[PDB]
C-alpha cells in the first residue's frame, strides 16, 4: 500500500491541475486535498465536499482572490462566506444553495460584505432619536 | 449500590512478587504508556482547517443579533418592548413613537453587545419574530464602540443575513 | 478510516486495543444535518372540557408553613435510620 | 395530577414530630418550630442558643446532623433585628435536613459556630463581609470576597447595586485608582408587581 | 531607501504575526473556550500560537473572563511587565464591557479601563472558533503595521 | 518560615519550612461578581442564566438545581420527558466536568497529553449542548417547569454514537495514569482526609466518598427520575488524592451507564409543565389564542409570581452538593438567593489538607478538590 | 452654547465637560497628561497623530467610550489640519522635537507647523487656541531651538490674536528629558512640574481671561544648575550641542507676565517629586536662589 | 427615503441627522454613518390594497405561525382602508 | 398526522460498554528476567 | 452580661456610605399611590 | 437599653482600645511608606491616620466604637501583611479627585446638587 499512498499523492497534483495549481492551494490553504466542486458563489469562492473525510473536514471553501475590491490572495477571512453558503458550510443544513436556493426578497443585500472593522467603512454608533427639548430662540429685533 | 475503587490485597506468592519486581526494575507500565502515545502518533488528527473548514453548528445557534422584516419590507418590530423587559443584561434600549403613517414603530433600538449574554431570551419573547440571534459569529472588532449596535446596524444585519436567518427559522420553528 | 493496513496494525498493537472499531473521528454514522419536520405532542391540559384551571392550579395549593410550636412519650429521629447500602453485583471491586 | 407537585404526608408528619422533639428538649432557646408545605423543618431560636442548639443537633443520637450544608444571612430592613442567620444542616444517619434560624442587628455579636462545625469558618467570614454581622470568638474574622479596603457590606438591602466607587487605570499616577461611580447608562428600575393579589392563602390580616 | 523599508516592515510584520505567543488570563468561563481553541479541533499551535507562555515571553494578552475590582491591579501589573510589542485581546462580554455583571459593585466595566485593547471578541462566551477568528484578525492588524516606514519619514 | 505570596485565579499565601507547607491561606474574591445581589433585581427566569456561570463547567447541573428549587416553591412538577432529558443532560454534564477535572489535574502536574485527547470528546459534547439550546456552554436550557425546547430529531442517535465509544477513551486515559508509578507518586497518600473530618469541614461529593463515606444525593435524596436508573457509587478507602481520582474515573463510567438507560427509556410527551401561568405557551398558540398571548406577555415582562417561602434545595452536582437557599416574598423576583457551592467548603479545607506536605503537593490537592472560582466567589 | 456642549454630570469619566479639544502633539510627554486631564472630566478629545496607531494605545483608556477620536495628519498638509479642528472649540498645539531630523527642522516644527495650525484653526472658526512656546525663547539665543520658539511665538500671536501662549521652563516628570537627562549622564534654572503645567493648560481653557495672554509657567524655586545636577545624583543614589546650549541658558525672569498662580495652580517643588521621577534610576535638598 | 441634509449628512428613517453646529458629527470623519437604505415606511406603501368580500377580515402577516398574532379587521368604513396593526397591509371591502 | 418526536429506535439501542478494559499483556516476571539475563550473557560472551 | 447604652442608635460611621450620600439626601417615606390605570 | 457588648462594657474601656489602635497605626506608617515605596512623607501618612480617627471622634456608643476598632484592626492587618497593594494604600489620599466645590456659589455654577 506504500505505492498506492504515493500514487494518491501524485493524483493530488493532477487533481489541482498541475504543479502550479497544486502549489497555489498548498500556500493559500495549507491543504492539497482534491474534492468534488459543489459550487461557486458570485464572489469567486469555490465550495468542495468529500464525504470520505471525517465530520468537519468533509466540507470546505477555497476563498476567492478578490472580493469587493480587496486583494484576498493571502488575506482570507471567515466573514467572506455569503449567508446562503454559510448555512451549508457550517452544516446547519445538508442542501447547498445550488440545490435549495434561498428565498428572494427585495431588501436582501445583493452584495455580501465581509467584516469591515478597522477600515473607513467601519460602523460608528450614534443616537438615532431626535432632540427632545426645544430651546426658546430670542427675537432678532431689539426691544430691551 | 456502591463499589470499591481501590480495595485489593496483592498476592504475596513468589510468582506475583517477582512480577511486581520485574515491573519495578524493567519499567513495564511506563513502556505500556509509551505505546499509547505512539498509537496516537499514527492516528489521523482531529484538527479542521479553519477558516477553510468550519465547526458544525445547528439552526438554533445563538449568534449576532438582527432585526427582521415582513416579505413586503415592513419592519416586524412593533415596539412592544418585551425583549427589553426580559433581557437579563438590560442590554436593549428602546424608544418609540407613532410613525408618520401612524404605525407603531421604534425610533431607538440599541443592543449593547458587550452587555449582552447571547442568551436568546429576546428572540423567545418577541411576539412577531422581529429580533433574532443570527448565525454569524465572526464579527470581532478593533474598538469597543463598534459593538454598541443601534437600529441602523441591526436592520442592516437583518438585510445582510435574512437569507440564512429565514432558512434557520424554517428548520426550527416547529420546535418553538 | 483511511489508514493503511500496516499503520492500523501498528497502532492497534501499540495501544493493545482494536482502535478501528471505535474511531474517535466521526464519519457517516452520524445523523443527517437536514431532518424531516417534527410534530410535537401536546400536554395533558390540552382539553376542551373537564379542564378548569382551579382543578390543576399548583401554585394556589401552596400553603403557609405549619407551625407546630410558637412562643407566642417515645423519642423520635427526623426520619427512620438510613438503610445500609448493598455492594454492586455488577462489579464490587475495580 | 400531572402538573401539581404531590404532597408527602409521611415526611411532613415525621418532621413535625421531630420539631416538637427538639422544642421539648431545648425550651430555653426555641421560639418557633414550623414545617413547610414542601416538608422542610425550620427551628427558630434565640441567638444565645446557637452553640447549644447546634451542638445538640450535631451530637445527639436522634439527630446526628454531622454536616453543615450552608450558613448564610438575610437582610430584612423592616425588622428591628434586620439580620436573619440561617444554618442548613444535613444528617446522613437519618437522611434528613433541618434549618436553624436566629437573628441579630448591626451591633450585636453572634457566637461563632466554628467549635461545632469547622465548615462554619469561611461562611461566617462571608456573612461578616457581605452583611457586617460580627461573629464572636471567630479564629480569623476578616473580609473574604470583597476588595481590600472595601467600605460597606454589599448584600445589605440599602447598599446600592453598583456601589459607590469604581476602578480605572490612571496614567498620571501610573496605578489603578478608585473614584465615585458614574454610569454611562443608569440601571433601569422596573416596577413589575401586579396590583392584583396572586396568593389568597398568604393574605395578611388588615 | 523606500523599497527596502517596505520589505523590512513586511519581514518583521510576518515574523511577529506568525509567532504570536499568548499569555491567557483565564479569569472565568471564557477561559474554557480558550482551552477548546488549544484543543485538537482548532489547535492554535498550528498557527504558531504556543499553548502557554510566561508573561516575560508573551506577545499577546488574552483577557478571558470577568475582571473584578480586586483583580484589576494584578492584571495591570502583568501587562506592564510584558515586553513590547504587546497586544491585548478582550474576549467575551465581561472583559468587553462588563457583560452580565456590568452593574455590579465589584466588577470593572470592561478591561479597556485598565489596559489598551486591540481586539474585542464578542460572545458569552465566544465560541472557540470565534476566538480564533479574533486571533487571526489581530494577525491581520499586525500585518498592516508600518513601523519602519513611519520611522524613516520622521 | 519562608513566606510565599503565590478554574479561575487564586492567591495562595503560604508559609514554608524548607520543603514543607506550614500554613496555606487562600485569598479569594478575585472572581467575586456579586451574583447573589444581582439576582435580587431579576425575575426568576432572568436569574436562571446566572447559574450557568457559577460552576461554568457543569452548566445544566447548576440550571437543574435552581429549577428544582423554583419548582418546589411553585408547587408544580416538570413533565416526565423533561425530567429524563434533565437526567440525560445532567450526566452528559457530569462527563464534561470529570474530563475537565481529571485531565487538568493531570496537566497541572505535567501529564499534558490526556487533556488533548479528552477535550476532543468535550468538543463533541458541546455540540449536544448547542443542538438542543443553540449555545455550546451557557445553554439556559433547563428551566423551572422543564426544558426550553424538545430534542431535535436525530439528536439521540448521535448521543448513542458518542456514548458507544467513550469508555474506550476512558480506558486510554487510565492507561496513561492509573498504574503509572509517577502519577501514583503524586497522588497516593496525598491530602488524606478522615471520614469524620470530611463531614465536619462541610465536604461533599467525591471529597466524602474518597474517605469511605457512603453518600450520594442521587441515591439518598433523589430528584427528577434518578430513582429509575441503575448505577453504582464509587467509594474510596484511603481518603487520598489517588482514590478520589479513581472515584472520578469510575463515575464517568457510571455516567455512561446512566446515559445508556436515559436513551432507551426516553418517554414521549411534552417537555415543560402544561401550565401557562408558569411555562410560556408554544409560539403558534401565542399567535392565535388570546389567553396564550396574555400569558406569554406577562411571563416575559412581569414573570410568574412564586408563593412566599424559603427552600434549601440540593443536587449531587459533579463537584459535590450544589444547593440554593431561595427565599420568595410572594412576588416575581426572588428576595434572597444564597448559592451553596461545594468548592467553597473544599477550598476552606486546603490548609488542613496541605499539612505535612510539600509545595508541589499543594498543586495536587487543589486539583483533587476540583475548584472552579465562579462557584467559590459567585 | 450649542445644546450638545452644555456641561452635565459631576466632572467624572462619564460626565460631559463641554470641551471639544483638538490636541496636536498628543503622543508626546506633555500630550499624555493633557489628554488624560481632558478625558478625566468627560471631554471630547480629537487626537491627530503622525505615529503608528500602536504608539497611541496608551491614550485609549483615558476617555469613556467615544470620547477619544484619532485621526491622521501631516504637518505640511492643511487639509488634514482642517479635518481635525473643524468641529472643535479649542485647539491645543503641543508639537515639538528636541532635535532636528532630515525631514523636519526647528523652523518646520516650531514656526511653520504652529503657524499652519493657528491659521487653519482661525479659518475653521475655532474659539480658543493654546500654544506652547518656551520661557527662554529669544531670537538672540545661541540655541536654534530657542530662536525658532521666538519666531513661532510671534507668528502665532499675529495669526490668531486671541491665542493663549504658555511659556514653560524645563518640565520635570516621569517621561521628561530633564531629570532623566541628568540621571543618564553660572546657570540658574527654575524647573516646573509636569502636572502643574497640565493644570495650567486645563484652567486656561476654562478661564475667559486667558484668551489673548502670554503666560510664564515656572516652578517655585530657582537653583544653580550645579546644585540641581548634584541633587539629582544624590536622589538617584549614584544629546546634541543644541540641547546642551538650552540646559546652559539661564531661565528668564519675566515679572510682567502672569503665571500658574494667576490660573489657580500652586507650583509644585522639585523636592517633593524628584523621588517619583528618579526612583527608577536608583538626601540634602539643593539650595535655592532667593 | 434617504435624503441628505445641507451639510451632506444622510437623514435616517427615524429623521435623525446632526445639525450644522453639532460637534458629535466628528465621529464620522474618516469613517461613515451607518444608515439602512430600505425605509419601511416607503416599502409598505408599495403594497397594493387587498380587495375582500366581507365586512371583517383577518391578518396573520403570512406564513402562519411565522407571521404575527392573528387579528381581525373591520372594513365597514368606506372612506378608508382597514390597516393591519402589526404588518401594515391594507384591506378594503367590495 | 401522527406525533413525531426524537425517540429511541423500536427495541432500543445496542449495548454500550462502560466497564474498565485494561487488557493484560506481556510475559511473566520470570520470563522477563530470563530474557534480560540471557541478553547480558550473550553480550558478555 | 448585658450593658446599658442610653445613646440613640447611630450607625452612620460603620455603614461605609460616603458623607455626601448621608447629609445631603432626603428620604421620602410613603405608601405608593394606586396606579390610576388599574 | 440593655444590650450585649462586643468587647467594651463602657466608653472608658473602649477609648483604651482606640488609643492602642492609634499607636499601632502610628508606628506602622514608616514601614508602610518604605514597604510600598510611597511618594508621600511619613508626616503625610500620620496626618491621614489622625484625620481618619478624628472624623469618628463624636461617637458615644461603645458598641459602635468597638466595631470601628475591629474594622480599624482589619485594615492594619491588611497593610502589615501586604495583602494590600500600592493602589489600595493610596486610595486614602484621593489624588486623582479634582477638588469638589464647597461654597454655595461654586455648587450653583456647576450643577444642581446641594
Ligand atoms: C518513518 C519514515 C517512513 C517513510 C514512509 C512514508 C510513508 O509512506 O508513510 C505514509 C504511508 C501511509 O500512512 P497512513 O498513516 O496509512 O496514511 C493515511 C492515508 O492512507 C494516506 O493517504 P492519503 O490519501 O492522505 O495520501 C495523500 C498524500 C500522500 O501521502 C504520501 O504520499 C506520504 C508521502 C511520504 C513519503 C516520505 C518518504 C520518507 C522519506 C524520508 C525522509 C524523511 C526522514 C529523514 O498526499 C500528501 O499529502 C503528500 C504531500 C507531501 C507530504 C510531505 C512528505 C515529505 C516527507 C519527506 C520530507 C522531504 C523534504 O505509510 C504507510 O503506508 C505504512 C508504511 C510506511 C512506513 C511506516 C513506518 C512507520 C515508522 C516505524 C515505527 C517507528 C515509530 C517510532
Ligand atoms: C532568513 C530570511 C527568512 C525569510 C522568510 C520569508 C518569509 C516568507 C513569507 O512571507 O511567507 C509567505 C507569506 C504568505 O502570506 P500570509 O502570511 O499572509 O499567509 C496567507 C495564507 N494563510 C491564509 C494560510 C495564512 O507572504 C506574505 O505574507 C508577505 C510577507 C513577505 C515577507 C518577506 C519579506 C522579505
Ligand atoms: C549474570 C550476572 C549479571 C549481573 C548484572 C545483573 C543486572 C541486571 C538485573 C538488574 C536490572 C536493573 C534495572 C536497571 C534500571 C533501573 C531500575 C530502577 O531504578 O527503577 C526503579 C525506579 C524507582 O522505582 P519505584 O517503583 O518508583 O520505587 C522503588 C524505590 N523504592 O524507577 C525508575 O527508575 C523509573 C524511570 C524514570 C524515568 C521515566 C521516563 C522514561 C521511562 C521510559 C524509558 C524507556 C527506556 C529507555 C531505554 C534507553 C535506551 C538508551
Ligand atoms: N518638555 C519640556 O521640557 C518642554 C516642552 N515644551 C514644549 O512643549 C511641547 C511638547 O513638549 P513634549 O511633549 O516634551 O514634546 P514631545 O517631543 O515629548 O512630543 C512632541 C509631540 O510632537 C509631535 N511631533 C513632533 N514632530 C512632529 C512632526 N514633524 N509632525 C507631527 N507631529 C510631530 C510628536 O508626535 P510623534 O510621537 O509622532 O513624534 C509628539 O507627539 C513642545 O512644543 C515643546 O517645545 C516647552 C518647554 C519645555
Ligand atoms: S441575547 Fe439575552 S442578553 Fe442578549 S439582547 Fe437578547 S435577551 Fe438580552
Ligand atoms: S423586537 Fe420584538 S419584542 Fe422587541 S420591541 Fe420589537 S416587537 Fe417587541
Ligand atoms: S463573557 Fe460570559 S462566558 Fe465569558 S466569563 Fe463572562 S459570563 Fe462567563
Ligand atoms: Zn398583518
Amino acid at each position: 500500500e506504500l505505492l498506492q499512498v504515493l500514487k494518491r499523492g501524485l493524483q493530488q497534483v493532477s487533481g489541482h491541475g498541475g504543479l502550479r495549481g497544486y502549489l497555489r492551494v498548498l500556500f493559500r490553504a495549507n491543504d492539497v486535498r482534491v474534492g468534488t466542486l459543489v459550487g461557486e458563489d458570485k464572489y469567486g469562492n469555490k465550495y468542495y465536499e468529500d464525504n470520505k473525510q471525517f465530520f468537519g473536514r468533509h466540507r470546505w471553501v477555497i476563498y476567492t482572490t478578490e472580493m469587493n475590491g480587496k486583494n484576498t490572495f493571502w488575506d482570507v477571512d471567515g466573514s467572506m462566506v455569503p449567508p446562503e453558503w454559510h448555512r451549508w458550510l457550517h452544516c446547519m443544513t445538508d442542501d447547498p444553495p445550488t440545490v435549495k436556493p434561498p428565498t428572494a426578497r427585495k431588501f436582501i443585500w445583493t452584495n455580501h460584505k465581509f467584516n469591515l472593522s478597522g477600515t473607513p467603512q467601519q460602523y460608528v454608533p450614534y443616537s438615532t432619536t431626535r432632540k427632545k427639548i426645544q430651546e426658546w430662540v430670542p427675537p432678532s429685533t431689539p426691544y430691551k | 449500590t456502591y463499589k470499591y475503587v481501590n480495595l485489593r490485597e496483592p498476592s504475596m506468592d513468589m510468582k506475583s512478587v517477582t512480577d511486581r519486581a520485574a515491573q519495578t526494575l524493567l519499567w513495564t507500565e511506563l513502556i505500556r504508556g509509551l505505546g499509547m502515545t505512539l498509537s496516537y502518533l499514527f492516528r489521523e488528527p482531529a484538527t479542521i482547517n479553519y477558516p477553510f473548514e468550519k465547526g458544525p453548528l445547528s439552526p438554533r445557534f445563538r449568534g449576532e443579533h438582527a432585526l427582521r422584516r415582513y416579505p413586503s419590507g415592513e419592519e416586524r418590530c412593533i415596539a412592544c418592548k418585551l425583549c427589553e423587559a426580559v433581557c437579563p443584561a438590560q442590554a436593549i434600549t428602546i424608544e418609540a413613537e407613532p410613525r408618520a403613517d401612524g404605525s407603531r414603530r421604534t425610533t431607538r433600538y440599541d443592543i449593547d453587545m458587550t452587555k449582552c449574554i447571547y442568551c436568546g431570551f429576546c428572540q423567545e419573547a418577541c411576539p412577531v419574530d422581529a429580533i433574532v440571534e443570527g448565525p454569524n459569529f465572526e464579527f470581532s472588532t478593533e474598538t469597543h464602540e463598534e459593538l454598541l449596535y443601534n437600529k441602523e446596524k441591526l436592520l442592516n444585519n437583518g438585510d445582510k443575513w435574512e437569507a440564512e436567518i429565514a432558512a434557520n427559522i424554517q428548520a426550527d420553528y416547529l420546535y418553538r | 478510516a483511511s489508514a493503511t493496513r500496516f499503520i492500523q496494525w501498528l497502532r492497534n498493537w501499540a495501544s493493545g486495543r482494536d482502535l478501528q472499531a471505535k474511531l474517535q473521528l466521526r464519519y457517516q454514522e452520524i445523523s443527517k444535518r437536514t431532518q424531516p419536520p417534527p410534530k410535537l405532542p401536546v400536554g395533558p391540559s390540552h382539553k376542551l372540557s373537564n379542564n378548569y384551571y382551579c382543578t390543576r392550579d399548583g401554585r394556589r395549593e401552596a400553603m403557609p408553613p405549619s407551625i407546630v410550636m410558637s412562643s407566642q412519650k417515645k423519642a423520635v429521629s427526623p426520619a427512620p435510620p438510613i438503610k445500609r447500602w448493598e455492594l454492586s453485583q455488577d462489579e464490587p471491586y475495580l | 395530577r400531572p402538573t401539581v407537585r404531590p404532597r408527602n404526608d409521611v415526611a411532613h408528619k415525621q418532621l413535625s414530630a421531630f420539631g416538637e422533639y427538639v422544642a421539648e428538649i431545648l425550651p430555653k432557646y426555641v421560639q418557633q418550630v414550623q414545617v413547610s408545605c414542601f416538608n422542610e423543618l425550620e427551628i427558630c431560636i434565640h441567638p444565645d442558643g446557637v452553640i447549644p442548639v447546634l451542638t445538640f443537633l450535631r451530637d445527639h443520637s436522634n439527630a446526628q446532623f454531622k454536616s453543615l450544608a450552608d450558613l448564610t444571612a438575610v437582610d430584612i430592613p423592616t425588622r428591628q433585628n434586620r439580620f436573619e442567620i440561617v444554618y442548613n444542616l444535613l444528617s446522613l444517619r437519618f437522611n434528613s435536613r433541618i434549618r436553624v434560624k436566629t437573628y441579630t442587628d448591626e451591633l450585636t455579636p453572634i457566637e461563632s459556630s466554628v467549635p461545632v462545625y469547622k465548615a462554619a469558618n469561611w461562611y461566617e467570614r462571608e456573612i461578616w463581609d457581605m452583611f457586617g454581622v460580627f461573629f464572636a470568638n471567630h479564629p480569623d474574622l476578616r473580609r473574604i470576597l470583597t476588595d481590600y479596603g472595601f467600605e460597606g457590606h454589599p448584600f445589605r438591602k440599602d447598599f446600592p447595586l453598583s456601589g459607590y466607587v469604581e476602578l480605572r487605570y490612571d496614567d498620571e499616577v501610573k496605578r489603578v485608582v478608585a473614584e465615585p461611580v458614574e454610569l454611562a447608562q443608569e440601571f433601569r428600575k422596573f416596577d413589575l408587581n401586579s396590583p392584583w393579589e396572586a396568593f389568597p392563602a398568604y393574605r395578611q390580616p388588615p | 531607501g523606500e523599497y527596502v523599508v517596505a520589505k523590512l516592515d513586511d519581514l518583521i510584520n510576518w515574523a511577529r504575526r506568525s509567532s504570536l505567543w499568548p499569555m491567557t488570563f483565564g479569569l472565568a468561563c471564557c477561559a474554557v473556550e480558550m482551552m477548546h481553541m488549544a484543543a485538537p479541533r482548532y489547535d492554535m499551535d498550528r498557527f504558531g500560537v504556543v499553548f502557554r507562555a510566561s508573561p516575560r515571553q508573551s506577545d499577546v494578552m488574552i483577557v478571558a473572563g470577568t475582571l473584578t475590582n480586586k483583580m484589576a491591579p494584578a492584571l495591570r501589573k502583568v501587562y506592564d511587565q510584558m515586553p513590547e510589542p504587546r497586544y491585548v485581546v478582550s474576549m467575551g462580554s465581561c472583559a468587553n464591557g462588563g457583560g452580565y455583571y456590568h452593574y455590579s459593585y465589584s466588577v470593572v466595566r470592561g478591561c479597556d479601563r485598565i489596559v489598551p485593547v486591540d481586539i474585542y471578541v464578542p460572545g458569552c462566551p465566544p465560541t472557540a472558533e470565534a476566538l480564533l477568528y479574533g486571533i487571526l484578525q489581530l494577525q491581520k492588524k499586525i500585518k498592516r503595521e508600518k513601523r519602519l516606514r513611519i520611522w524613516y519619514r520622521r | 518560615n519562608l513566606t510565599l505570596n503565590f478554574h479561575g485565579v487564586l492567591r495562595l499565601v503560604m508559609e514554608l519550612s524548607g520543603e514543607m507547607v506550614r500554613k496555606c491561606d487562600p485569598h479569594i474574591g478575585l472572581l467575586h461578581r456579586g451574583t447573589e445581589k444581582l439576582i435580587e433585581y431579576k425575575t426568576y427566569l432572568q436569574a436562571l442564566p446566572y447559574f450557568d456561570r457559577l460552576d461554568y463547567v457543569s452548566m445544566m447541573c447548576n440550571e437543574q438545581a435552581y429549577s428544582l428549587a423554583v419548582e418546589k416553591l411553585l408547587n408544580i412538577r416538570p413533565p416526565p420527558r423533561a425530567q429524563w432529558i434533565r437526567v440525560l443532560f445532567g450526566e452528559i454534564t457530569r462527563l464534561l466536568n470529570h474530563i475537565m477535572a481529571v485531565t487538568t489535574h493531570a496537566l497541572d502536574i505535567g501529564a499534558m497529553t490526556p487533556f488533548f485527547w479528552m477535550f476532543e470528546e468535550r468538543e463533541k459534547m458541546f455540540e449536544f449542548y448547542e443542538r438542543v439550546s443553540g449555545a455550546r456552554m451557557h445553554a439556559a436550557y433547563v428551566r423551572p417547569g422543564g426544558v426550553h425546547q424538545d430534542l431535535p430529531l436525530g439528536l439521540m442517535d448521535d448521543i448513542y454514537e458518542f456514548s458507544k465509544n467513550f469508555s474506550l477513551r476512558i480506558d486510554e486515559l487510565e492507561e496513561m495514569l492509573t498504574n503509572n508509578r509517577i502519577w501514583r507518586n503524586r497522588t497516593v497518600d496525598i491530602g488524606i482526609v478522615t471520614a469524620e473530618d470530611a463531614l465536619n469541614y462541610g465536604f461533599s461529593g467525591v471529597m466524602l466518598r474518597g474517605s469511605g463515606i457512603q453518600w450520594d444525593l442521587r441515591k439518598t435524596q433523589p430528584y427528577d427520575v434518578y430513582d429509575q436508573v441503575e448505577f453504582d457509587v464509587p467509594i474510596g478507602s484511603r481518603g487520598d488524592c489517588y482514590d478520589r481520582y479513581l472515584c472520578r474515573v469510575e463515575e464517568m463510567r457510571q455516567s455512561i451507564r446512566i446515559i445508556s438507560q436515559c436513551l432507551n427509556k426516553m418517554p414521549p410527551g411534552e417537555i415543560k409543565v402544561d401550565d401557562a401561568k408558569v411555562s410560556p405557551p408554544k409560539r403558534a398558540e401565542m399567535k392565535t389564542s388570546m389567553e396564550s398571548l396574555i400569558h406569554h406577555f406577562k411571563l416575559y415582562t412581569e414573570g410568574y409570581q412564586v408563593p412566599p417561602g424559603a427552600t434549601y434545595t440540593a443536587i449531587e452536582a459533579p463537584k459535590g452538593e450544589f444547593g440554593v437557599y431561595l427565599v420568595s416574598d410572594g412576588s416575581s423576583r426572588p428576595y434572597r438567593c444564597k448559592i451553596k457551592a461545594p468548592g467553597f467548603a473544599h477550598l476552606a479545607g486546603l490548609d488542613k489538607m496541605s499539612k505535612g506536605h510539600m509545595l508541589a503537593d499543594v498543586v495536587a490537592i487543589i486539583g483533587t478538590q476540583d475548584i472552579v472560582f465562579g462557584e467559590v466567589d459567585r | 452654547l450649542h445644546h450638545a456642549v452644555i456641561p452635565h454630570g459631576k466632572g467624572g469619566r462619564s460626565s460631559v465637560s463641554g470641551i471639544v479639544a483638538t490636541v496636536f502633539g498628543a503622543t508626546g510627554f506633555l500630550g499624555r497628561y493633557v489628554v488624560n486631564h481632558l478625558g478625566r472630566m468627560g471631554s471630547q478629545v480629537i487626537v491627530p497623530h503622525r505615529c503608528e496607531p500602536y504608539d497611541t494605545m496608551h491614550l485609549r483608556p483615558m476617555g469613556d467610550l467615544g470620547q477619544i477620536i484619532f485621526m491622521d495628519w501631516n504637518g505640511r498638509d492643511k487639509d488634514s489640519i482642517r479635518r481635525a479642528v473643524e468641529h472643535s472649540s479649542v485647539v491645543i498645539n503641543l508639537v515639538g522635537r528636541e532635535w532636528e531630523t532630515q525631514n523636519f527642522d526647528f523652523e518646520d516644527v516650531f514656526v511653520k507647523i504652529p503657524q499652519a495650525i493657528a491659521q487653519v484653526s482661525k479659518e475653521a472658526g475655532v474659539e480658543k487656541f493654546i500654544h506652547i512656546s518656551h520661557l527662554n525663547a529669544d531670537i538672540k539665543s545661541s540655541s536654534k531651538y530657542l530662536r525658532s520658539k521666538a519666531v513661532g511665538e510671534k507668528e502665532v500671536r499675529e495669526t490668531f490674536p486671541e491665542a493663549t501662549i504658555i511659556k514653560p521652563a524645563e518640565i520635570f516628570g516621569r517621561e521628561d528629558r530633564f531629570l532623566n537627562y541628568f540621571a543618564n549622564i553660572k546657570t540658574v534654572k527654575q524647573p516646573v512640574y509636569i502636572v502643574d503645567v497640565t493644570k495650567g493648560i486645563i484652567n486656561a481653557i476654562k478661564d475667559p481671561d486667558a484668551r489673548g495672554k502670554t503666560f510664564a509657567f515656572v516652578g517655585p524655586s530657582r537653583y544653580l544648575l550645579f546644585d540641581l545636577v548634584q541633587y539629582v545624583f544624590a536622589v538617584a543614589h549614584r544629546t546634541t550641542r543644541d540641547k546642551v546650549e538650552r540646559i546652559h541658558t539661564t531661565d528668564k525672569i519675566l515679572p510682567h507676565l502672569p503665571g500658574l498662580e494667576d490660573l489657580g495652580v500652586e507650583a509644585t517643588p522639585l523636592e517633593l517629586k524628584a523621588i517619583e521621577v528618579l526612583r527608577r534610576h536608583r538626601v540634602q535638598p539643593a539650595k535655592t536662589i532667593p | 427615503g434617504v435624503r441628505t441634509s445641507p451639510t451632506g449628512e444622510k437623514v435616517t428613517h427615524t429623521g435623525q441627522v446632526y445639525d450644522d453646529g453639532d460637534y458629535r458629527k466628528v465621529r464620522f470623519v474618516g469613517r461613515q454613518k451607518e444608515v439602512n437604505e430600505n425605509f419601511a415606511i416607503d416599502l409598505i406603501a408599495e403594497q397594493p390594497v387587498s380587495q375582500v368580500g366581507s365586512r371583517v377580515i383577518s391578518c396573520d402577516g403570512g406564513g402562519g405561525a411565522l407571521g404575527h398574532p392573528r387579528v381581525y379587521i373591520n372594513l365597514d368604513k368606506e372612506t378608508k382602508t382597514g390597516t393591519c396593526g402589526y404588518c401594515g397591509l391594507q384591506f378594503r371591502q367590495q | 398526522s401522527k406525533v413525531k418526536q426524537d425517540m429511541p429506535p423500536v427495541g432500543g439501542y445496542g449495548p454500550i460498554d462502560y466497564k474498565r478494559n485494561l487488557p493484560r499483556r506481556g510475559l511473566s516476571g520470570y520470563s522477563m528476567f530470563a530474557v534480560g539475563i540471557g541478553a547480558l550473557l550473550f553480550g558478555y560472551w | 452580661q448585658l450593658i446599658t447604652v442610653d445613646e440613640k442608635l447611630d450607625i452612620t460611621t460603620i455603614t461605609g456610605v460616603p458623607e455626601e450620600h448621608i447629609k445631603t439626601r432626603k428620604a421620602r417615606i410613603f405608601v405608593p399611590a394606586r396606579n390610576n390605570m388599574q | 437599653t440593655s444590650v450585649k457588648p462586643i468587647f467594651s462594657r463602657d466608653m472608658n474601656e473602649a477609648k483604651r482600645r482606640v488609643r492602642e489602635l492609634y499607636r499601632a497605626w502610628y508606628r506602622e506608617v514608616p514601614n508602610t511608606v518604605h514597604l510600598f515605596q510611597l511618594d508621600i512623607s511619613v508626616k503625610q501618612g500620620r496626618d491621614k491616620v489622625r484625620e481618619m480617627f478624628k472624623k469618628n471622634a463624636h461617637i458615644t456608643d461603645p458598641r459602635v466604637v468597638d466595631l470601628l476598632v475591629i474594622k480599624g484592626k482589619m485594615e492594619l492587618e491588611e497593610t502589615i501583611k501586604v495583602w494590600k497593594q500600592r493602589t489600595h494604600v493610596m486610595r486614602f489620599f484621593h489624588e486623582t479627585e479634582a477638588p469638589r466645590p464647597k461654597d454655595f456659589l461654586s455648587k450653583f455654577y456647576v450643577g444642581h446638587d446641594p
